[PDB]
């Protein structure tokens, strides 16, 4: 599944869990993101 | 019923706030967004009143609609019997004072 | 949303908060709709 973390992305419970799973907001789960893979142009990544 | 219209998405977000900000100091402390929302809406941050039962508070009764509103709200229960002291006692989980 | 952003003990506060109003709440419901008239349930205490 696609789970949208753009820090605007107004999530589902996916996004959600990670928050809860890591305790950090969005913003902070967007740049997570970026900082594990600068190539994802996207703030979308696959539930793998 | 009693005490039941239980909107538990609504109370899981109440308690939320309260552990979040006990004294809603961050609500005094931010009034662009405090300003936002009505007063109302602010009283549920504190009181108990769910989505419906805000909706039920701000019911028009009228005679006109006085019997709807009755079936609307208690249903099959004949008024005679929910107008008796005892009955509302149990209806709705209230001490005799 | 909100409950992700809660620590460890303030998210086993809430889930014991929700759990107790929860009753409460189911069973003022069951009473009225599920009991069977044949069980003169008129309390809490009755239910139990």
């Amino acid at each position: 599944e696609e789970i949208d973390l753009n820090s605007g992305s107004t999530g589902d419970w996916r996004k959600t869990i990670l928050k809860r799973a890591f305790n950090i907001d969005d913003v902070s789960l967007f740049r997570l993101l970026k900082i594990t893979d600068h190539d994802n142009k996207d703030g979308k990544i696959k539930n793998n | 019923s009693g005490a039941t219209p239980y909107h538990d998405a609504y109370e899981n977000v109440r308690e939320v706030i309260q552990l979040q900000d006990p004294g809603l100091e961050q609500l005094n402390a931010s009034p662009a967004i405090a300003g936002l929302m009505h007063q109302a809406s602010l009283l549920g941050i504190n009181a108990s009143i769910s989505p419906e039962l805000f909706n039920i508070l701000t019911e028009e009764i009228t005679e006109g609609n006085a019997e709807e509103l009755y079936k609307k709200n208690f249903g099959n229960i004949e008024p005679a019997s929910l107008a008796m002291p005892e009955y509302l006692k149990r209806y709705y989980n209230l001490s005799d004072e | 949303v909100l409950t992700a952003g809660l620590n460890s003990q303030q998210a086993n506060t809430l889930h014991a908060f929700l759990d107790e109003s929860r009753s409460a709440a189911l069973s003022t419901y069951y009473i009225r709709q599920v009991a069977k008239a044949a069980a003169a349930i008129k309390s809490r205490d009755d239910l139990y």
